[PDB]
RNA sequence: GUGACUAUAGCAAGGAGGUCACACCUGUUCCCAUGCCGAACACAGAAGUUAAGCUCCUUAGCGUCGAUGGUAGUCGAACUUACGUUCCGCUAGAGUAGAACGUU
RNA sequence: CUGGGGCGGUCGCCUCCUAAAAGGUAACGGAGGCGCUCAAAGGUUCCCUCAGAAUGGUCAUUCAUAGAGUGUAA
RNA sequence: UUAUUGGAGGUAGAGCACUGUUUGGACUUCAGACAAACUCCGAAUGCCAAUUAAUUUAACUUGGGAGUCAGAACAUGGGUGAUAAGGUCCGUGUUCGAAAGGGAAACAGCCCAGACCACCAGCUAAGGUCCCAAAAUAUAUGUUAAGUGGAAAAGGAUGUGGCGUUGUGACACUGCGCCGAAAAUGUACCGGGGCUAAACAUAUUACCGAAGCUGUGGAUUGUCCUUUG
């Protein structure tokens, strides 16, 4: 769906998870936003869920933004094999996401609908989220 | 690439060896190296 | 299924050799290297390959050549 | 000859530099005890084992 | 900007030297002095030992001072 | 403005700091046009009701000791997690 | 003039300085020179000119240095699957230094 | 050698990452190269400074720490 | 081993100045993101030293003699795998190997602790004190009604307590609970009885508890001569 154009190397070391987040912390380019609460891989194929789920319950009403983005890809063996013999080939692309980083945005739109928005976007996606508003 | 000894031309010695190339210098060369059984500075060729 | 990776270099031991403040004797080696990552202070020369090595047996000192640049000296004990 | 140690605590199972530690402040069994002089270094020796000893 | 550029070629002429017998040249006027290596200080000074050249080329003016200090002794 | 900015003063610990914030304070940071550079406290409930009603960039006058100082907000730390402040600088005029 | 110095020296902006020093400036007669060019290099020189350079003073626009406090991160320890104590303590960012010290 | 053996691949040297800021460090882990070339592409001595843009019709100028070049990988 | 000072080095972290990847505008630039093979930066530790001080008593050399070259789990930093495996490969540590004793019901590797020998003596360690089964039906204050304690998620929901903000209603964080929750011989996911305190959270005491330590006697090795004891 989304991904990277190029990527100078294909296959590649997986990513920490644990800790917390290093940025996208605070709503900048919208009104409101959905913060995750717990850790996980975001995967480009979910986010076109989600995507879809936000723009069509807002009617064609308002402006949504994405801020995270797959990056890294992910690599898988074939069906039926043994371990070893060199690393799989690739699958997908994910993005680590850690608590508190912002994961989508709306702007133009009410805050009840954002609101029920971002729910209905919460429940295509790995993580724990809590509805996050502009801060002070 | 070629591998070509020196012999000397006052002291018969073949008292050094170098690489020479077969095309860009084709043609029997010459040195002023030390002939050491003369303890000079010499001629060597081949 | 086979891949075409598999083959690494020889690890070639590469770094300080002395220590700052140490007594070296006046042919030690004081730090390996590809390029200079640091240079020839006084009584000290490099040669090629860059490895720094000590001329005169004194105590060697690491120092600062400007903002970025180091330098290895051997003062004189 | 202030500050009674014991090692009130076993070294087993401890890393190998405590072992070392613990025994170069000369202490030989469990509850074997020494009474060494507070110098600024001895000071630092039990604080790399402020769990298997017991000053005072 | 000719003093500018004289100093360049200065510098990579004092990594390998060092008493200098450095120099200096005007439009008129030559500045030369003799000045040491370890304490920062200088021994002569004569207006208008390795040879400093100043970052100059050793030729005719520079050529011609230092060739006078050769039967100075 | 409404702050009785309570000196914290000695040197805190890990357990110091989260324990005050565990509670309904907030640490703090005192500079500015002025030689002292302290290290306060606040209530938290008080500087956001302050700051609730003085504006959004406006002045405070802060109690280090009872010197109210004309300070300004310059910066300071957040949780967007848990929906609190962590650290404030109080530049002062 | 010539060394040391981790741009706190710099980039910049204005404005002010004439041959007693620094140049630009005058020409190839030779010394020497341009893969062509007395441009540069260098040789003979005073005029004309600070306009420019350079230096001296002012500006915090960029550049650079930069505290405190907190946070991240951990050494270690003790419950356990990631929190709790104690110490070391960042990056970034706001307060600031700052338009150079300095020999012979 | 071999995540049983066969088939497939590899076997020696160089440079990275894995590699946990000294050095060393494994796998049929992730990327590549070598089995040369130069008589000037060596030594030395002198001089010189780039890439790309904007400007105009290889040439000229301003901008340009530095992004080029360094035989040949990194 | 420690204290102190000096140093080399680019990890965790973070940042976008380089190399790539990327969001939204403006029209190169503002704002925001990603990186094992990116770095303007940059710890904790560890490493090398001084001929520095303090505690301790090993260290090297030259000789004779070997054994080992199948390692395992646990914590932790990573690769691979599928953030599978009591998987496999490496860095660091511990234990088993070669280690008995106490606790984990039973259970090489988990927590405590290193057995010279005898004792119907005492003190503690992990872990515990209703009975099996040694020692608190201790103490002060609260929570939980599910037998949760004493196997598991997304998501649901006037369960219930705390605390703060709000116009008797509404909210953010929270403590403990409910549902989601279906397997084969026999209850069968507390060791059993049983428990509404004999479960939880915080703090005080007491005590039990090992082959640990102490007391006594004994036996062999040592080193110091108080007084060859």
């Amino acid at each position: 769906m989304l991904l990277p154009k190029r990527v100078k190397y294909r296959r590649q070391h997986r990513p920490k998870t644990t800790g917390r987040s290093k940025g996208g912390n605070y709503v900048t380019f919208g009104e409101f936003g959905l913060q995750a609460t717990t850790t996980s891989w975001i995967t480009s194929r979910q986010i076109e869920s989600a995507r879809i789920a936000m723009t069509r319950y807002m009617k064609r009403g308002g402006k949504v933004w994405i801020k995270i983005f797959p990056h890294t890809p992910y690599t898988k063996k074939p069906l039926e094999v043994r371990m070893g013999a060199g690393k799989g080939a690739v699958e997908g692309w994910i993005a680590v996401v850690k608590p508190g980083r912002i994961l989508f945005e709306v702007a133009g739109v009410s805050e009840e609908v954002a609101r029920e928005a971002l729910r209905l976007a919460s429940h295509k996606l790995p993580v724990k989220t809590k509805f996050v508003k502009r801060e002070e | 690439r070629v591998n070509v000894t020196l012999a000397c031309t006052e002291c018969g010695d073949r008292n050094y060896i170098t690489t020479k190339n077969k095309r860009n210098n084709p043609e029997r060369v010459e040195m002023k190296k030390f002939c050491s059984r003369e303890n000079k500075q010499t001629l060597h060729r081949e | 299924s086979s891949t075409k990776n598999g083959r690494d270099s020889e690890s070639k031991r590469l770094g300080a050799k002395r220590a700052d403040g140490q007594f070296v004797t006046g042919g030690s080696i004081l730090y390996r290297q590809r390029g200079t990552k640091i240079y020839p202070g006084e009584n000290v020369g490099r040669g090629g390959d860059d490895t720094l090595f000590a001329k005169i047996d004194g105590v060697v000192k690491f120092e600062r050549k400007g903002r970025d640049k180091k330098q290895v000296s051997v003062y004189a004990v | 000859a202030k500050l009674q140690i014991t090692l009130t605590r076993s070294v087993i199972g401890r890393p190998e530099t405590q072992r070392k530690t613990v025994e170069a402040l000369g202490l030989k069994k469990t509850n074997s005890s020494v009474v060494v002089e507070d110098n600024p270094a001895i000071r630092g020796q039990i604080n790399k084992v402020k769990h298997l000893v017991t000053v005072e | 900007d000719k003093n500018k550029v004289r100093l360049k070629r200065h510098a990579r002429v004092r990594t390998n030297l060092s008493p200098r017998l450095n120099v200096y040249r005007s439009n008129k006027h030559i500045y030369a002095q003799i000045i040491d290596d370890n304490k920062g200080v200088t021994l002569a000074q004569a207006s208008s030992i390795v040879f400093d050249r100043g970052g100059y080329l050793y030729h005719g003016r520079v050529k011609a001072l230092a060739e006078a200090a050769r039967e100075s002794g | 403005a409404s702050l009785k900015s309570i000196i914290r003063q000695g040197k805190q610990t890990r357990s110091d700091l989260k324990q005050l914030r565990k509670s309904g304070k907030v640490p703090a940071v005192v500079y500015g046009y002025g030689t002292k550079n302290v290290s306060v406290k606040v209530d938290e409930v008080e500087f956001i009701k302050v700051i609730r009603e003085v504006g959004r960039n406006g002045v405070i006058e802060l109690g280090v000791g009872s010197k109210t100082i004309k300070v300004m907000v310059a910066d300071y730390q957040f949780d967007p997690l848990k929906n609190q402040i962590t650290h404030i600088d109080f530049l002062a005029i």
